[PDB]
């Protein structure tokens, strides 16, 4: 069985710059190597077949090269839509095998988060729950802290967070912070506040709503 | 177009079997092989096996435990993979692809998310998120919607039935006591809301439910 | 159309069908055998020509029992076709020489 | 011899194109390939591509960004390379070589120095350097000449039109506010000067200028 080694696993380049992904085969496979792009929750997409041959649909930005055991996919002028996972696959010998894969990752300019707080819905409270939702959106770098306060006093119980993968629109990150109580526990506090600490801002970015 | 058509999801109980499908269209030659590829969450692609429908001859990845059995129905242009006696190691997305016998996967299905669990199928509850009455807007305005208490994954969240592409994030689900929850965010010029309508549509393939939910300012 | 030229022609068409069936069947035979290179249709077709002519470079060859059985039919169709052309040329020359001797 | 004939220099503006040339002479067979090799300053040789003029068939290095397009005019025994949309990564010397189809580069051109800049073409100013009136000579005497305020590179400095080989250094150019400067040194037996004449000749291919400048003792 042939072993496709893709090193490195993550590749960080700046916007507009040339990038190269390596695939090494465990034994010579001629040019019988093909490359796939997989965006967050997409299917794989043929980019290059037979090492250097273009697929129509595909920006001329994408090239490939190589022969024997050493193969390279190149993107000349990386853009945000290129953020994805790149896999190699061989058809030289049975069975077809894949590479372990390589995440491309763009280093853009710092962005501060747009913060947005959302009270429970009257459809939700009707069902005996209250979920207060904070969105910190379109920031860079990915490192960020979200602190919950009920009535000026920090909260920790009920808070589940979720971060997006790097965005293939603008190379930014996002995160949802979601504080979840009974209607009861919600009903007997007044002020809900969500606080974002980012590197772009020595002050926290705070967003509150009072139930009254 | 769509050349390979797969179901979005199946739930399966530990030790149970399941029969994934793939309906081909476009050019369907005698020379064509259908492949199956398995991607576990945050892992890479694994070739699982191949069938040639014209002859019905099938080969498998023998480097892994054999769970698959590939069958083709040449009349209904459909490839099947029977995955039997599943544990949680078998929870993943399974793609079909079409290879013309020159060694590359030209065209993939969207894949079927197979969750192996003892839990039960729950459709999501969907809740508007319009801003609180005390929030100063700008040239833009962020709305959203809250898909909670569904099992299994996945859900599909669109904004105005696909017509709103720019401005959209959907966050990854979290798992609480055998139920998933995510949020989706949309961001429109403030002028264009609420003059112009904004609706989140939420399909959950495992329960056959698809709900719309309009985002109106708060009463 | 004399027999020999009809046979020569028949063998040419039949060799072309054997190259194609043999390409198809070899791929079918060979996939499933780890290390097998004879596993896509375009180079299988190259392989079938290289076998039928008996050049046999060895860039490609079958490693399965059924790949090898298929390869034996391609060798024999190829040797017989090309031998049936030699025999048809020999039939032409002999006739011409009779006519020339004045016979 | 001279078998391959190249221009000495071209200036090109960022984003502009340029068409390098190579006129062959001597034996020019059907079997012959013309190759192009790129050497960036203080780097090694890079194969860029090949054309067979008889068939006009051309192959390229696909390991790098494609800037080249190879054409041959079989009537005027001339190979061309169109380099389009150039940045400063593309500033280098480009050689043509002739390969007889047995795999080695028998014969090279002198190469074309391609400078990609937004600056403007300036011919050099040339200045004698005879010794000061207060310098005791020996069996030898060092004269020189000062080529300054030229762009782009290169310049060619000869001593008495090539006839003075021994005793010559030319120093590498320095770059000041978008203009280059170098010095050349010559060293002749002191007897033989100024009885016998000593002239520095200074070609600058990018501006088509070639100036002579005589080295006389100081007035």
């Amino acid at each position: 069985d042939i072993l496709l080694t893709q090193s490195p696993a993550i590749l960080s380049v700046s916007p507009g710059e040339r990038v190269s992904f390596s695939c090494r085969a465990s034994q010579s496979i001629g040019t019988d190597i093909h490359w796939y792009q997989q965006r967050t929750n997409g299917s794989p997409r043929l980019l290059i077949k037979y090492a250097s041959e273009s697929i129509s649909g595909i920006p001329s930005r994408f090239s490939g090269s190589g022969s024997g055991t050493d193969f390279t996919l190149s993107i000349n002028s990386v853009e945000s839509e290129d953020i994805a996972n790149y896999y190699c696959q061989q058809s030289n010998r049975w069975p077809f095998t894949f590479g372990s894969g390589t995440k491309l990752e763009i280093k853009r300019a710092d962005a501060a988060p747009t913060v947005s707080i959302f009270p429970p819905s009257s459809e939700q409270l009707t069902s005996g729950g209250a979920s207060v939702v904070c969105f910190l959106n379109n920031f860079y770098p990915k490192d960020i802290n979200v602190k919950w306060k009920i009535d000026g006093s920090e909260r920790q119980n009920g808070v589940l967070n979720s971060w997006t993968d790097q965005d293939s629109k603008d190379s930014t990150y996002s995160m949802s912070s979601t504080l979840t109580l009974t209607k009861d526990e919600y009903e007997r506090h007044n002020s809900y506040t969500c606080e974002a600490t980012h590197k772009t801002s020595t002050s926290p970015i705070v967003k509150s709503f009072n139930r009254n | 177009q769509v050349q390979l058509q797969q179901p979005g999801a199946e739930l399966v109980k530990p030790g149970a079997s399941v029969k994934l499908s793939c309906k081909a269209s476009g050019y369907t030659f005698t020379s064509d092989w259908i492949h199956w590829v398995k991607q576990r969450p945050g892992h890479g692609l694994e070739w699982i096996g191949e069938i040639i429908p014209s002859y019905g001859r099938a080969n498998y990845n023998e480097k892994i435990q054999k769970k698959a059995t590939l069958t083709a129905d040449k009349s209904s242009s459909t490839a099947f993979m029977q995955l039997s006696s599943l544990t949680s190691e078998d929870s993943a997305v399974y793609y079909c692809a079409r290879e013309r016998g020159d060694g590359y996967f030209a065209v993939w299905g969207a894949g079927t998310t197979v969750t192996v669990s003892s839990a039960k199928t729950t459709p999501p509850s969907v809740y508007p998120l319009a801003p609180g009455s005390a929030a100063q807007t700008n040239s833009m305005v962020t709305l959203g919607c809250l898909v909670k208490g569904y099992f299994p994954e996945p859900v599909t969240v669109t904004w105005n039935s696909g017509s709103l592409s720019s401005g959209v994030h959907t966050f990854p689900a979290v798992l609480q006591s055998d139920l998933y929850t995510l949020s989706s965010s949309v961001t429109v010029p403030s002028s264009s809301w609420p003059s112009e309508t904004v609706t989140c549509n939420v399909a959950h393939p495992a329960s056959s439910t698809k709900v719309d939910k309009k985002i109106v300012p708060r009463d | 159309s004399a027999l020999h030229w009809r046979a020569a022609g028949a063998a040419t068409v039949l060799l072309v069908i054997v190259l194609l069936a043999g390409s198809y069947l070899a791929v079918l035979a060979e996939r499933g055998a780890p290390g097998a290179q004879l596993i896509t249709y375009p180079r299988a077709l190259w392989w079938s020509v290289v076998t039928a002519t008996t050049v046999g470079y060895g860039d490609l060859y079958p490693v399965t029992l059924w790949g090898r059985c298929v390869a034996v039919v391609v060798m024999v169709a190829g040797i017989t076709s090309f031998g049936l052309v030699t025999a048809a040329l020999a039939t032409w020359f002999v006739g011409r020489e009779q006519e020339r001797r004045g016979h």
